[PDB]
């Protein structure tokens, strides 16, 4: 089915930088855009960025600019985000999921569009905390 | 940028009531908008896409409506499985962002 | 030794005058000197300070507006005026809109207006200058013949500092035993200051030449300043907008800094840090060497049995440092070392230790020698005649003439008519030299300078080229000299 | 402003290099060559007024390097 | 650098002023005539070589305004 | 004796990953971050969109 | 309305770390791992080494740099498409009606 | 030159502009390889991709 | 004086990579080269590689080829070696120490040579083991 | 490459007595090589440079000889403090490399 | 690539045979000849070449064995 299993909460020190990962299920992997939504705590959804299965375009938001990786490995059907230079404000729940996607590179907008950011398979989410 | 305002942060309501949300986007956003349920400690949810539009699945008291910078959410019949909080989605242009929330409380 | 490595290198050989010789030397290059006696000794140049400068201009490359009130009167009469007009820390404009029953007043015409703003500046140029006076050149004059010590590291204490001064002459040196030296600078034959700025931007700093440095745009303020506040300009920096019709604006200019650089390129810039670094330039110091002792003479003859460690080590053109370690009692005795040719003894090399010295024992002594253009066999050994190495330098006679007349060709260039003088005592022929091409040079000095690469190359091209037109033989004094000077002077320069 | 009279020809020049050294002179050459590319239509009059004006070759050669030497 | 390419000729203008707004010409024609100031000598050499080469009265006017452009 | 090695040919290789993207066929000429790495090969071409 | 960004130019910058080398021989061109990252900047030049330098054989050397680049100022130029953009017009009657 | 095992006496510089893949003396991990534009090439078929 | 004091033990997963300090007092900081060589306990001394404190010139052994990176800091007067995909036979001590060379850049073999490289003036060594 | 042979491995010996090991290389190392002593839980240290010489420092029952490629160490006089293992360096060439090293053993 | 540039004339040679030994320029020889078998009719367009220009004889000799050895 339409699935993500993310891997497993985890800790890190200030300044850091910390690789979580994204499996996904259901379709055909490189069918269908990723994005990273981040939530902290006492704050609502926030958009970390995109990678596209298919050929490996990327982008990222301005907040995140020079601090976020992503990557994939199309074998596995599995994408890769990576923060670096982490500190406490990063400690959050991270979440990835899916589009529908025309084809080559991403990020579109007149082709109709996704009808979703993380919220309908985007996954289960994952715990990570930037602490001394 | 672009700046989605939501409203109002928090509502309490009774069973079966008809509640609203509204939210104001500083540019015309034409029909992109997008309406989240999010249960504690759960992944956000999907409710409603291009600000008009129910999900497959989706219980029929969901309803979303206006078109330029300004729309509305709308439960027909508070039931209460829906305590949540809820949320307006804002594609256009891509510097992707979402509205702050808005908290249920059942009365 | 400190010389060797450094390539570019000033091979002065012989003195005669009864001890009488002319060196030009500057920072980058170094200068080697023998005579038929007394020891090779090494002019290495290093920092020139110059110690009070004296403050001459403001330049700010930012400021900030604010405050900046405007006016306008009328239709017609008047031309507006504003009170902060006064206080020329603002800068003012007049500039002209329109205005009618819109603007709401009177009779319908084409207005008068003006603006003022606050001006306050960021960063600065401190340039200041430095009379032929306070300034001071720095020399390490370096004896060969061993220890150990590098042919190199320029630092560690053999030559002394040498300092020197206008302000002072003669340049009295002492080195251990021979080392009775006289030199004599002449220093305002040197870069001809008061035609010159020192200026210090953020940290780097550059060397220009006076008048450029007045005539340079931007913002103006004297020495003195301190609140002046004062600058006089402006109108080159912040520009003001008057878009179609109504209202105006003013604009602060944004930082120029980098297109300075741009400007001040085709300068030799100078670190600045603390109260003077300065390098590069040049300086002519003239040498008598009288009192000079050969470090050693009555010996004997080493022994036998050196035990050589090292190489061969041919840099830039012969020298061909070689290290020994001499093993053996007989205490510092001289070296028999010899260059000479296949067998029968032709013997030529040249060798420059001259009269080579074992010290202490136990310590890598070391030689620099010039064999001929060819094969070579060099010769330490003596009683069991020990040790022959066999060498081959390449190259070529003739091809070292060729290269020796392109140095001297750089240093008609580069150094000018100084460089005549580089040679020592040519008598007449030298003399009348320096002055043929110091006011010949002269006259085409400056008159043709100020000009660039690119109009360089062509300009020479095109008149050696009206010149092979063919009148009145006049062609040679054309062409010839023409496209020598043009030409080879063209892309020599601009380093 | 200081974007021209960039301290050049001037005098003073030393043994040690200086600054662009090496650079603004190719700098110059790539930049001018560039805006010919851009505008070949003016390269193509300017050349048409040295088969006009004087041609004496040589004379043709020299004012159409003008046109290089034209305006930036 | 963005010292020269100061996007003039170009096109697209407007019917209303664009920058420097009546300067920058005049500033060009200013400073090329305060380096002329400076170097007189450029100048009489230049204008002997006008003298020389053509001189087709005209031609010797050209090649002369030439010479006075040609410093960068 | 003593040798000292200078150069380094390599006669084979091998490739992987291997992103791509495209900007769309007027503004922009397409970047991706991993051209950063000069251990990485880069080209680009045209197509259409 | 809407563009969309076609280029970063940056008018301002600074350098750090910045490492450098050089091979000293004739053999050899020296090379520096950072030099990998293009990040960096890089040029190689040639000075000389010897005795002084105190390894090799007495030449010109090669020699290389390397540093790191960061910049802090940018021009964020965009372009818009012949569409989502709009003239707006006044279009006044004469006649009257004060002010 | 040290091919897999036989080895070549060449003249330098024909062996300075040899092409195929450079790489400097120092190495260390560097995987730095200049050139490689004459090694892997790159399809483009007729209009789509590459 | 003469002295060197390496960063304390340190255990890491496999694949992983780790990065060791050497800090060095009682001279110029430049002034001598630095050399990495490491001890597994079952075996003797492995020369690992060579960072130049001057300019950065840096070298490293066939064995550790792609594997290992090393830096400084000038300022602090600090050396940085770093190993990457770390295995279990990486697991060991770790030692740094210097040369008293001419220099601009590191290698040399016919210049004086030699001299306690790191027998006298040696760190302290440091453990690091590789383990899941 | 430049192999370095150590021997022996280990030696077992009565106080006072004298000492040897030799090193064999594989290649001409001339007058490169280095006599290492190490204790346990120690750093390494300093014994002998150029195979001939003694650091400052060094007691002098301690000696090197040998120069193409072979060499030997000394001790005059077995020491209990001389307890270690010790190893000789070639530095040769820079693919820098160490003997395998020797223990000893007190009687 | 290394397909061509194949270290020949150089120089340094020795006293003994040094890899192809006999064979690569007998192997030159036969490729190109055999490239001429499959493409006749290219030898005949340059033979007639030859007989069309210069084309005193010992010239058409010349420039033909030219355009024999000018297929790469
Ligand atoms: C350049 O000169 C310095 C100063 O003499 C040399 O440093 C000396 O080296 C010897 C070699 O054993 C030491 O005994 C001295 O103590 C050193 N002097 C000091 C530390 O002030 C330096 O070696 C020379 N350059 C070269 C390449 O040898
Ligand atoms: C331009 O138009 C405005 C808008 O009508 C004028 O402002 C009005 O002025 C009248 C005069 O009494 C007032 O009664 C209105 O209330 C004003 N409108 C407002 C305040 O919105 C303005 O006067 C006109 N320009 C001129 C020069 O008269
Ligand atoms: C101008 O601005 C300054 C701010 O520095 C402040 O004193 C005030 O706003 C103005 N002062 C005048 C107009 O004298
Ligand atoms: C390439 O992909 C593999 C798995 O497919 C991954 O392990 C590796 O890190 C990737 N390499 C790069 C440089 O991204
Ligand atoms: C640059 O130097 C700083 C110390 O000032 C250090 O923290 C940083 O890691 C270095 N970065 C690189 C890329 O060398």
């Amino acid at each position: 089915e339409v699935q993500l299993v993310q891997s497993g909460p985890d800790v890190e020190k200030p300044g850091a930088s910390v690789k979580v990962s994204c499996k996904a299920s259901g379709y055909t992997f490189t069918s269908n855009y990723i994005h990273w939504v981040r939530q902290a705590p006492g704050q609502g959804l926030e958009w970390m960025g995109v990678i596209n299965p298919r050929g490996g375009s990327t982008a990222s938001a301005q907040k995140f600019q020079g601090r976020i990786t992503m990557t994939r490995d199309t074998s596995t059907s599995t994408v890769y985000m990576e923060l670096s230079s982490l500190r406490s404000d990063d400690t959050a729940v991270y979440y990835c999921a899916r589009g529908g996607r025309a084809l080559f590179y991403d990020s579109y907008t007149t082709p109709r569009d996704g009808g979703s950011w993380w919220f309908d398979p985007w996954g289960q989410g994952s715990l990570v905390t930037v602490s001394s | 940028d672009i700046q989605l305002t939501q409203s109002p942060s928090s509502l309490s309501a009774s069973v079966g009531d008809r509640v609203t949300f509204t939210c104001q986007a500083s540019q015309d956003i034409r029909k992109y908008l997008n309406w989240y349920q999010q249960k504690p400690g759960k992944a956000p949810k999907l409710l409603i896409y291009d600000a008009s539009n129910l999900k497959t699945g989706v219980p029929s008291r969901f309803s979303g409506s206006g078109s330029g910078t300004d729309f509305t959410f709308t439960i027909s019949s508070l039931q209460p499985e829906d305590v949540a909080t809820y949320y307006c989605q804002q594609f256009d242009d891509l510097p992707i962002t979402f509205g702050q929330g808005t908290r249920l409380q059942i009365k | 030794m400190r010389c060797i490595g450094i390539s570019n290198r000033d091979f002065v050989e012989g003195v005669s005058g009864g001890s009488w010789v002319d060196i030009v030397l500057e920072h980058g290059s170094c200068v080697t000197t023998m005579a038929k006696n007394k020891p090779t000794l090494d002019f290495e140049l290093i920092k020139t300070e110059a110690k009070h400068p004296a403050t001459l201009r403001k330049y700010c490359v930012e400021a900030k507006l604010t405050n900046t009130t405007t006016a306008s009167r009328c239709p017609t009469q008047g031309e507006p005026s504003l009170n902060e007009e006064q206080d020329k820390r603002f800068v003012c404009k007049h500039s002209m809109v329109d205005r009618g029953w819109g603007n709401g007043c009177g009779l319908f015409g084409k207005g008068g207006i003006v603006t003022c703003a606050m001006f306050t500046c960021k960063k600065n140029m401190e340039g200041k200058v430095v009379q032929p006076e306070n300034l001071e050149y720095t020399i390490v004059i370096t004896p060969h013949s061993g220890e150990e010590n590098a042919v190199g590291n320029d630092t560690g204490k053999h030559g002394k500092e040498i300092k020197v001064t206008p302000q002072s002459s003669i340049t009295e040196a002492e080195l251990t035993g021979y080392g009775t030296v006289t030199m004599e600078c002449s220093p305002r034959t040197g870069l001809d200051f008061n035609e010159m700025v020192l200026l210090q931007m953020e940290n780097k700093a550059w060397l220009v030449h006076r008048q450029w440095f007045l005539d340079l745009p931007l913002p103006w303020l004297p020495g003195a300043d301190t609140q002046g506040s004062n600058w006089i300009q402006k109108e080159t920096l912040v520009t003001f907008k008057n878009p179609h019709a109504k209202k105006q604006d003013v604009v602060v200019l944004g930082s120029q800094e980098g297109a300075m650089h741009t400007a001040l390129t085709g300068a030799t810039e100078i670190q600045m840090s603390s109260g003077n670094l300065l390098f590069t330039g040049h300086l002519k110091c003239r040498l008598r060497m009288d009192k000079l002792q050969l470090k050693g003479m009555s010996y004997s003859m080493c022994t036998g049995k050196f035990k050589v460690v090292k190489e061969i080590a041919e840099t830039q053109h012969g020298t061909i440092v070689i290290r020994v370690q001499y093993e053996g009692d007989g205490s510092p005795c001289k070296i028999p070392f010899e260059i000479m040719d296949l067998e029968k003894r032709h013997v030529l090399g040249r060798l420059i230790t001259v009269n080579p010295i074992v010290t202490e024992k136990d310590s890598p002594v070391n030689i620099e020698a010039e064999p001929p253009f060819g094969d070579s066999y060099i010769i330490i050994g003596v009683e069991p005649g020990q040790l022959k190495l066999s060498w081959f330098k390449k190259g070529s006679s003739i091809g070292q003439m060729f290269e020796t007349t392109m140095r001297g060709a750089k240093r008609m260039a580069i150094l000018g008519d100084t460089a005549w003088d580089f040679g020592s005592l040519g008598g007449v022929f030298t003399s009348i030299g320096k002055a043929l091409h110091q006011v010949f040079g002269a006259i085409y000095g400056a008159a043709f300078s100020g000009v660039s690469w690119t109009m360089k190359i062509l300009i020479g091209v095109v008149i050696t080229w009206i010149g092979m037109n063919s009148r009145s033989t006049s062609l040679s004094v054309s062409l010839v000299l023409v496209g020598v000077v043009t030409l080879y002077l063209g892309v020599m320069v601009q380093a | 402003s200081v974007a021209l009279v960039p301290h050049v020809g001037m005098g003073l020049e030393t043994r040690t290099e200086t600054w662009m050294s090496s650079e603004g002179a190719w700098k110059h050459a790539q930049r001018i060559e560039t805006w010919i590319l851009r505008h070949p239509g003016f390269t193509i009059m300017a050349a048409i007024l040295a088969y006009t004006i004087g041609t004496t070759y040589f004379q043709r050669v020299l004012i159409f390097i003008l046109l290089t030497a034209v305006t930036p």
